[PDB]
Protein backbone atom coordinates (compact mmCIF):
# COMPACT_ATOMS: atom_id res chain seq x y z
CA UNK A 1 0.00 0.00 0.00
CA UNK A 2 1.48 3.30 -1.14
CA UNK A 3 1.76 6.24 1.21
CA UNK A 4 1.18 9.73 -0.16
CA UNK A 5 1.25 13.03 1.71
CA UNK A 6 -1.33 15.78 1.30
CA UNK A 7 -1.59 19.32 2.65
CA UNK A 8 -4.81 21.12 3.57
CA UNK A 9 -4.37 24.75 2.53
CA UNK A 10 -6.65 27.71 1.91
CA UNK A 11 -7.48 30.87 3.85
CA UNK A 12 -8.74 30.73 7.43
CA UNK A 13 -12.51 30.15 7.80
CA UNK A 14 -12.58 28.28 4.47
CA UNK A 15 -13.41 25.07 6.37
CA UNK A 16 -10.29 22.90 6.14
CA UNK A 17 -10.51 21.26 9.59
CA UNK A 18 -14.28 20.75 9.41
CA UNK A 19 -13.94 19.07 6.02
CA UNK A 20 -11.21 16.86 7.49
CA UNK A 21 -13.55 15.81 10.31
CA UNK A 22 -16.51 15.18 7.99
CA UNK A 23 -14.54 13.08 5.51
CA UNK A 24 -13.76 10.72 8.41
CA UNK A 25 -17.39 10.64 9.54
CA UNK A 26 -16.62 12.56 12.72
CA UNK A 27 -19.80 14.61 12.47
CA UNK A 28 -20.55 16.27 15.82
CA UNK A 29 -17.15 17.89 16.34
CA UNK A 30 -16.95 21.66 16.27
CA UNK A 31 -13.84 23.61 15.42
CA UNK A 32 -11.51 26.37 16.56
CA UNK A 33 -9.00 28.21 14.34
CA UNK A 34 -5.81 26.26 13.56
CA UNK A 35 -2.44 27.78 14.41
CA UNK A 36 -0.03 24.90 13.93
CA UNK A 37 0.21 21.33 12.71
CA UNK A 38 -2.04 18.27 12.86
CA UNK A 39 -1.49 14.94 11.09
CA UNK A 40 -4.29 12.56 10.13
CA UNK A 41 -4.30 9.27 8.21
CA UNK A 42 -7.04 8.34 5.74
CA UNK A 43 -7.47 5.45 3.31
CA UNK A 44 -8.73 5.61 -0.27
CA UNK A 45 -8.47 2.67 -2.63
CA UNK A 46 -4.99 1.20 -2.45
CA UNK A 47 -3.51 4.40 -0.99
CA UNK A 48 -2.75 5.45 2.56
CA UNK A 49 -3.00 9.21 2.87
CA UNK A 50 -1.34 11.33 5.53
CA UNK A 51 -3.05 14.70 5.82
CA UNK A 52 -1.34 17.78 7.22
CA UNK A 53 -4.05 20.10 8.57
CA UNK A 54 -2.59 23.60 8.75
CA UNK A 55 -3.81 27.07 9.63
CA UNK A 56 -4.49 29.67 6.97
CA UNK A 57 -4.63 32.81 9.07
CA UNK A 58 -2.38 35.70 8.04
CA UNK A 59 -0.12 35.15 11.04
CA UNK A 60 0.47 31.44 10.41
CA UNK A 61 -0.04 30.81 6.69
CA UNK A 62 3.59 31.71 5.93
CA UNK A 63 4.42 28.38 7.56
CA UNK A 64 2.98 26.39 4.60
CA UNK A 65 6.21 26.71 2.61
CA UNK A 66 7.95 24.65 5.30
CA UNK A 67 5.95 21.56 4.30
CA UNK A 68 5.56 21.68 0.52
CA UNK A 69 8.61 19.52 -0.25
CA UNK A 70 6.99 16.59 1.57
CA UNK A 71 3.70 16.57 -0.33
CA UNK A 72 2.34 14.82 -3.43
CA UNK A 73 -0.70 17.06 -3.70
CA UNK A 74 -2.77 19.87 -2.18
CA UNK A 75 -6.38 20.07 -1.07
CA UNK A 76 -7.13 23.78 -1.38
CA UNK A 77 -10.31 24.88 0.35
CA UNK A 78 -12.26 28.03 -0.50
CA UNK A 79 -15.28 29.54 1.22
CA UNK A 80 -17.42 29.71 -1.93
CA UNK A 81 -19.94 31.75 0.05
CA UNK A 82 -17.42 34.52 0.72
CA UNK A 83 -16.55 35.96 -2.74
CA UNK A 84 -15.14 39.02 -0.97
CA UNK A 85 -12.06 36.89 -0.27
CA UNK A 86 -11.61 35.17 -3.67
CA UNK A 87 -8.87 37.63 -4.57
CA UNK A 88 -6.92 37.01 -1.36
CA UNK A 89 -7.29 33.27 -1.84
CA UNK A 90 -6.14 33.67 -5.45
CA UNK A 91 -2.94 35.47 -4.46
CA UNK A 92 -2.37 32.99 -1.65
CA UNK A 93 -2.91 29.98 -3.95
CA UNK A 94 -0.76 31.51 -6.69
CA UNK A 95 2.07 31.98 -4.20
CA UNK A 96 1.87 28.29 -3.26
CA UNK A 97 1.93 27.15 -6.90
CA UNK A 98 4.93 29.37 -7.60
CA UNK A 99 6.91 27.51 -4.93
CA UNK A 100 9.73 25.39 -6.36
CA UNK A 101 8.43 22.24 -4.68
CA UNK A 102 4.97 22.59 -6.23
CA UNK A 103 5.86 21.81 -9.86
CA UNK A 104 3.82 19.04 -11.49
CA UNK A 105 1.69 18.46 -8.37
CA UNK A 106 -2.14 18.44 -8.65
CA UNK A 107 -4.60 20.61 -6.69
CA UNK A 108 -8.06 19.58 -5.53
CA UNK A 109 -10.12 22.70 -4.93
CA UNK A 110 -13.20 22.50 -2.72
CA UNK A 111 -15.84 25.20 -3.18
CA UNK A 112 -17.11 24.79 0.36
CA UNK A 113 -20.23 26.09 2.18
CA UNK A 114 -22.60 25.36 -0.69
CA UNK A 115 -25.37 25.35 1.93
CA UNK A 116 -25.18 29.15 2.28
CA UNK A 117 -27.36 31.37 0.03
CA UNK A 118 -24.24 33.30 -1.04
CA UNK A 119 -22.52 30.13 -2.27
CA UNK A 120 -20.92 31.00 -5.60
CA UNK A 121 -21.26 28.32 -8.29
CA UNK A 122 -18.26 26.08 -9.00
CA UNK A 123 -18.02 28.13 -12.20
CA UNK A 124 -17.37 31.55 -10.64
CA UNK A 125 -14.73 30.01 -8.39
CA UNK A 126 -12.84 28.96 -11.53
CA UNK A 127 -12.62 32.52 -12.83
CA UNK A 128 -12.05 33.88 -9.33
CA UNK A 129 -8.95 31.76 -8.76
CA UNK A 130 -7.56 32.33 -12.26
CA UNK A 131 -7.37 28.59 -12.88
CA UNK A 132 -7.18 28.85 -16.67
CA UNK A 133 -3.67 30.30 -16.52
CA UNK A 134 -2.74 28.10 -13.57
CA UNK A 135 0.29 25.82 -14.10
CA UNK A 136 -0.98 22.78 -12.19
CA UNK A 137 -3.54 20.07 -12.87
CA UNK A 138 -6.70 20.88 -10.95
CA UNK A 139 -10.36 20.17 -10.39
CA UNK A 140 -13.15 21.84 -8.43
CA UNK A 141 -15.69 20.20 -6.15
CA UNK A 142 -18.58 22.11 -4.63
CA UNK A 143 -19.37 20.73 -1.18
CA UNK A 144 -20.95 21.29 2.21
CA UNK A 145 -18.45 20.30 4.89
CA UNK A 146 -20.94 21.08 7.65
CA UNK A 147 -24.08 19.08 6.82
CA UNK A 148 -27.04 19.53 9.20
CA UNK A 149 -27.28 17.34 12.32
CA UNK A 150 -28.50 13.81 11.63
CA UNK A 151 -27.61 13.80 7.94
CA UNK A 152 -24.96 11.96 5.94
CA UNK A 153 -21.67 13.67 5.10
CA UNK A 154 -21.33 15.23 1.67
CA UNK A 155 -20.26 12.49 -0.74
CA UNK A 156 -18.45 15.11 -2.82
CA UNK A 157 -15.75 15.17 -0.14
CA UNK A 158 -14.61 11.64 -1.00
CA UNK A 159 -15.20 12.27 -4.72
CA UNK A 160 -12.60 15.03 -4.57
CA UNK A 161 -10.18 12.93 -2.54
CA UNK A 162 -10.68 10.13 -5.08
CA UNK A 163 -9.84 12.44 -7.99
CA UNK A 164 -6.74 13.78 -6.24
CA UNK A 165 -5.56 10.25 -5.42
CA UNK A 166 -6.30 9.10 -8.97
CA UNK A 167 -4.27 12.02 -10.32
CA UNK A 168 -1.28 11.50 -8.02
CA UNK A 169 -1.54 7.81 -8.88
CA UNK A 170 -1.30 8.26 -12.66
CA UNK A 171 2.01 10.05 -12.10
CA UNK A 172 3.29 8.26 -9.00
CA UNK A 173 6.38 6.99 -10.83
CA UNK A 174 8.30 10.25 -11.19
CA UNK A 175 6.60 12.20 -8.40
CA UNK A 176 7.26 9.97 -5.39
CA UNK A 177 11.03 9.53 -5.80
CA UNK A 178 11.10 13.30 -6.35
CA UNK A 179 9.24 13.87 -3.08
CA UNK A 180 11.31 11.41 -1.01
CA UNK A 181 14.45 13.14 -2.29
CA UNK A 182 13.39 16.78 -1.94
CA UNK A 183 11.84 16.24 1.50
CA UNK A 184 15.15 14.79 2.66
CA UNK A 185 17.05 17.81 1.32
CA UNK A 186 14.86 20.36 3.12
CA UNK A 187 14.94 18.25 6.28
CA UNK A 188 18.74 18.29 6.46
CA UNK A 189 19.21 22.04 5.93
CA UNK A 190 16.63 22.82 8.62
CA UNK A 191 18.63 20.51 10.87
CA UNK A 192 22.01 22.03 10.04
CA UNK A 193 21.13 25.71 10.57
CA UNK A 194 19.57 24.56 13.80
CA UNK A 195 22.90 22.97 14.75
CA UNK A 196 24.58 26.30 13.98
CA UNK A 197 21.94 28.16 15.97
CA UNK A 198 22.18 25.59 18.77
CA UNK A 199 25.92 25.52 19.48
CA UNK A 200 26.23 29.25 18.90
CA UNK A 201 24.97 29.72 22.47
CA UNK A 202 27.56 27.41 23.77
CA UNK A 203 28.66 30.90 24.69
CA UNK A 204 29.03 30.58 28.48
CA UNK B 1 -8.55 14.15 35.63
CA UNK B 2 -5.88 15.49 33.27
CA UNK B 3 -2.21 15.89 34.18
CA UNK B 4 -1.08 19.12 32.53
CA UNK B 5 2.57 20.17 32.44
CA UNK B 6 3.42 23.88 32.23
CA UNK B 7 7.02 24.77 31.38
CA UNK B 8 9.16 27.52 29.87
CA UNK B 9 12.09 29.83 30.60
CA UNK B 10 12.00 31.89 33.77
CA UNK B 11 10.17 35.21 33.22
CA UNK B 12 8.18 33.76 30.29
CA UNK B 13 4.96 34.29 32.24
CA UNK B 14 3.95 30.79 33.34
CA UNK B 15 2.55 31.80 36.75
CA UNK B 16 0.85 34.93 35.37
CA UNK B 17 -1.02 32.77 32.86
CA UNK B 18 -1.90 30.12 35.46
CA UNK B 19 -3.23 32.82 37.77
CA UNK B 20 -5.11 34.57 34.96
CA UNK B 21 -6.90 31.31 34.10
CA UNK B 22 -7.63 30.94 37.82
CA UNK B 23 -9.42 34.31 38.01
CA UNK B 24 -6.81 35.58 40.48
CA UNK B 25 -4.80 38.78 40.99
CA UNK B 26 -1.60 39.09 38.96
CA UNK B 27 -0.47 42.58 39.97
CA UNK B 28 2.28 41.30 42.28
CA UNK B 29 3.93 38.10 41.12
CA UNK B 30 7.14 36.49 42.33
CA UNK B 31 9.58 34.16 40.57
CA UNK B 32 8.64 30.60 41.43
CA UNK B 33 10.41 27.97 43.51
CA UNK B 34 9.20 24.59 44.60
CA UNK B 35 6.31 22.82 43.00
CA UNK B 36 2.95 24.43 43.54
CA UNK B 37 -0.26 22.61 42.72
CA UNK B 38 -3.00 24.37 40.78
CA UNK B 39 -6.44 22.85 40.28
CA UNK B 40 -8.49 24.00 37.32
CA UNK B 41 -11.98 22.68 36.65
CA UNK B 42 -12.66 22.86 32.92
CA UNK B 43 -15.14 20.90 30.75
CA UNK B 44 -16.06 18.34 33.42
CA UNK B 45 -12.38 17.55 33.84
CA UNK B 46 -10.16 18.38 36.78
CA UNK B 47 -6.82 19.72 35.59
CA UNK B 48 -3.86 18.96 37.83
CA UNK B 49 -1.16 21.55 37.18
CA UNK B 50 2.22 22.02 38.83
CA UNK B 51 3.38 25.63 38.79
CA UNK B 52 7.16 25.42 38.61
CA UNK B 53 10.07 27.85 38.28
CA UNK B 54 12.00 28.14 35.04
CA UNK B 55 15.35 29.32 36.34
CA UNK B 56 18.35 27.40 35.02
CA UNK B 57 19.00 25.68 38.36
CA UNK B 58 15.36 24.54 38.60
CA UNK B 59 15.12 23.12 35.05
CA UNK B 60 16.86 19.79 35.83
CA UNK B 61 14.01 19.15 38.30
CA UNK B 62 11.49 19.40 35.47
CA UNK B 63 12.20 15.78 34.53
CA UNK B 64 10.62 14.53 37.79
CA UNK B 65 7.07 15.63 36.94
CA UNK B 66 6.64 14.11 33.48
CA UNK B 67 4.62 10.96 34.15
CA UNK B 68 1.15 10.36 32.65
CA UNK B 69 1.24 13.91 31.30
CA UNK B 70 -1.84 14.47 29.14
CA UNK B 71 -0.73 17.80 27.66
CA UNK B 72 2.31 20.10 27.55
CA UNK B 73 1.86 23.86 27.73
CA UNK B 74 5.00 25.80 26.82
CA UNK B 75 5.32 29.53 27.53
CA UNK B 76 7.52 31.95 25.57
CA UNK B 77 8.33 35.59 26.13
CA UNK B 78 7.56 36.75 22.58
CA UNK B 79 9.25 40.12 23.04
CA UNK B 80 12.54 38.95 24.59
CA UNK B 81 15.01 38.80 21.69
CA UNK B 82 18.24 37.24 22.97
CA UNK B 83 16.57 34.46 24.96
CA UNK B 84 14.59 33.02 22.04
CA UNK B 85 17.30 30.53 21.15
CA UNK B 86 17.70 29.44 24.77
CA UNK B 87 13.97 28.76 24.87
CA UNK B 88 14.25 26.61 21.73
CA UNK B 89 16.99 24.40 23.18
CA UNK B 90 14.96 23.68 26.30
CA UNK B 91 11.78 22.84 24.37
CA UNK B 92 13.82 20.61 22.05
CA UNK B 93 15.17 18.75 25.08
CA UNK B 94 11.58 18.29 26.27
CA UNK B 95 10.17 16.88 23.04
CA UNK B 96 13.05 14.40 22.94
CA UNK B 97 11.86 13.15 26.32
CA UNK B 98 10.33 9.67 26.24
CA UNK B 99 7.27 10.31 28.41
CA UNK B 100 6.36 13.25 26.18
CA UNK B 101 5.70 10.87 23.28
CA UNK B 102 2.52 11.73 21.40
CA UNK B 103 1.68 14.42 23.96
CA UNK B 104 -0.21 17.45 22.56
CA UNK B 105 1.81 20.69 22.58
CA UNK B 106 0.39 24.11 23.27
CA UNK B 107 2.82 26.99 22.91
CA UNK B 108 1.66 30.21 24.55
CA UNK B 109 3.36 33.01 22.64
CA UNK B 110 3.02 35.38 25.58
CA UNK B 111 3.41 39.17 25.98
CA UNK B 112 1.90 40.09 22.61
CA UNK B 113 1.15 43.42 24.28
CA UNK B 114 4.84 44.35 24.19
CA UNK B 115 6.35 46.26 21.29
CA UNK B 116 8.69 43.90 19.43
CA UNK B 117 6.49 40.87 20.04
CA UNK B 118 7.02 38.14 17.43
CA UNK B 119 4.03 36.77 15.52
CA UNK B 120 2.94 33.12 15.72
CA UNK B 121 4.65 32.15 12.46
CA UNK B 122 8.10 33.49 13.26
CA UNK B 123 8.00 31.97 16.74
CA UNK B 124 7.08 28.69 15.05
CA UNK B 125 10.21 28.97 12.90
CA UNK B 126 12.73 30.19 15.48
CA UNK B 127 11.60 27.38 17.82
CA UNK B 128 11.78 24.85 14.96
CA UNK B 129 8.13 23.86 15.56
CA UNK B 130 7.64 23.43 11.81
CA UNK B 131 9.92 20.38 11.87
CA UNK B 132 7.58 18.44 14.16
CA UNK B 133 5.65 15.49 12.71
CA UNK B 134 5.04 13.20 15.69
CA UNK B 135 2.70 15.39 17.76
CA UNK B 136 -0.15 17.87 17.26
CA UNK B 137 0.64 21.44 18.33
CA UNK B 138 -0.85 24.93 18.54
CA UNK B 139 0.94 28.17 18.92
CA UNK B 140 -1.48 30.54 20.57
CA UNK B 141 -0.46 34.18 20.66
CA UNK B 142 -1.56 35.62 23.98
CA UNK B 143 -1.14 38.29 26.62
CA UNK B 144 -1.52 37.12 30.21
CA UNK B 145 -1.23 40.76 31.30
CA UNK B 146 -4.35 41.65 29.32
CA UNK B 147 -6.26 38.36 29.41
CA UNK B 148 -6.26 37.64 25.68
CA UNK B 149 -5.55 34.33 23.96
CA UNK B 150 -5.66 32.23 27.13
CA UNK B 151 -9.19 30.85 26.78
CA UNK B 152 -8.48 30.05 23.14
CA UNK B 153 -5.29 28.18 23.99
CA UNK B 154 -7.07 26.08 26.62
CA UNK B 155 -10.01 25.46 24.29
CA UNK B 156 -7.70 23.70 21.83
CA UNK B 157 -5.91 21.86 24.61
CA UNK B 158 -9.15 20.57 26.15
CA UNK B 159 -10.24 19.30 22.74
CA UNK B 160 -7.07 17.23 22.40
CA UNK B 161 -7.45 15.95 25.97
CA UNK B 162 -11.09 14.89 25.67
CA UNK B 163 -10.33 13.15 22.36
CA UNK B 164 -8.38 10.67 24.49
N1 LIG C 1 -22.50 26.91 6.62
C1 LIG C 1 -21.32 26.28 6.65
N2 LIG C 1 -20.41 26.59 7.57
C2 LIG C 1 -19.28 25.85 7.44
C3 LIG C 1 -19.02 24.87 6.51
N3 LIG C 1 -17.75 24.33 6.71
C4 LIG C 1 -17.28 24.99 7.73
N4 LIG C 1 -18.15 25.93 8.24
C5 LIG C 1 -17.88 26.81 9.38
O1 LIG C 1 -16.83 27.68 9.02
C6 LIG C 1 -16.02 27.99 10.19
C7 LIG C 1 -14.55 27.69 9.92
O2 LIG C 1 -14.33 26.28 9.95
P1 LIG C 1 -12.87 25.68 10.04
O3 LIG C 1 -13.01 24.25 9.67
O4 LIG C 1 -12.37 25.97 11.41
O5 LIG C 1 -12.03 26.46 9.03
P2 LIG C 1 -10.51 26.35 8.85
O6 LIG C 1 -10.26 26.52 7.39
O7 LIG C 1 -10.04 25.08 9.45
N5 LIG C 1 -9.89 27.62 9.58
P3 LIG C 1 -8.37 27.73 10.03
O8 LIG C 1 -7.52 27.88 8.79
O9 LIG C 1 -8.31 28.93 10.94
O10 LIG C 1 -8.05 26.53 10.90
C8 LIG C 1 -16.63 27.20 11.34
O11 LIG C 1 -17.53 28.01 12.08
C9 LIG C 1 -17.36 26.07 10.62
O12 LIG C 1 -18.39 25.53 11.41
C10 LIG C 1 -20.00 24.54 5.55
O13 LIG C 1 -19.93 23.70 4.64
N6 LIG C 1 -21.14 25.31 5.69
N1 LIG D 1 4.01 42.78 29.42
C1 LIG D 1 3.70 41.58 29.94
N2 LIG D 1 4.34 41.15 31.02
C2 LIG D 1 3.89 39.94 31.42
C3 LIG D 1 2.91 39.16 30.85
N3 LIG D 1 2.75 37.98 31.56
C4 LIG D 1 3.62 38.06 32.52
N4 LIG D 1 4.35 39.23 32.50
C5 LIG D 1 5.40 39.63 33.43
O1 LIG D 1 6.57 38.86 33.20
C6 LIG D 1 7.31 38.76 34.44
C7 LIG D 1 7.55 37.29 34.79
O2 LIG D 1 6.29 36.65 35.00
P1 LIG D 1 6.16 35.23 35.67
O3 LIG D 1 4.70 34.96 35.69
O4 LIG D 1 6.87 35.29 36.96
O5 LIG D 1 6.93 34.26 34.77
P2 LIG D 1 7.37 32.86 35.20
O6 LIG D 1 7.50 32.03 33.98
O7 LIG D 1 6.38 32.42 36.21
N5 LIG D 1 8.80 32.98 35.89
P3 LIG D 1 9.44 31.85 36.81
O8 LIG D 1 9.80 30.69 35.91
O9 LIG D 1 10.63 32.43 37.53
O10 LIG D 1 8.41 31.54 37.87
C8 LIG D 1 6.47 39.53 35.46
O11 LIG D 1 6.86 40.89 35.42
C9 LIG D 1 5.07 39.36 34.89
O12 LIG D 1 4.11 40.27 35.38
C10 LIG D 1 2.23 39.63 29.69
O13 LIG D 1 1.32 39.08 29.04
N6 LIG D 1 2.70 40.88 29.30
MG1 LIG E 1 -8.40 24.50 10.75
MG1 LIG F 1 6.53 30.97 38.08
Amino acid sequence: PRKITIALLGLDNAGKTTLLNSIQGEVDRDTTPTFGFNSTTLNEGKYKIEVFDLGGGKNIRGVWKKYLAEVHAIVYVVDAADPGRFEESKMTMAEVLENQFMRDKPICIFANKQDLPTAAPAAEVVKGLGLATCRNSHNVFPCTAKMPAGQDVDHRLRDGLKWLVGTVDREFGRLDPRVQTEAEEVRQEEARKKKEREERLRKQ
Amino acid sequence: EARILVLGLDNAGKTTILKALSEEDITTITPTQGFNIKSLSRDGFNLKIWDIGGQKSIRPYWRNYFDQTDALIYVIDSADSKRLSESEFELTELLQEEKMTGVPLLVFANKQDLVGALAADEIASTLDLTSIRDRPWQIQACSAKQGTGLKEGMEWMMKQVKLE
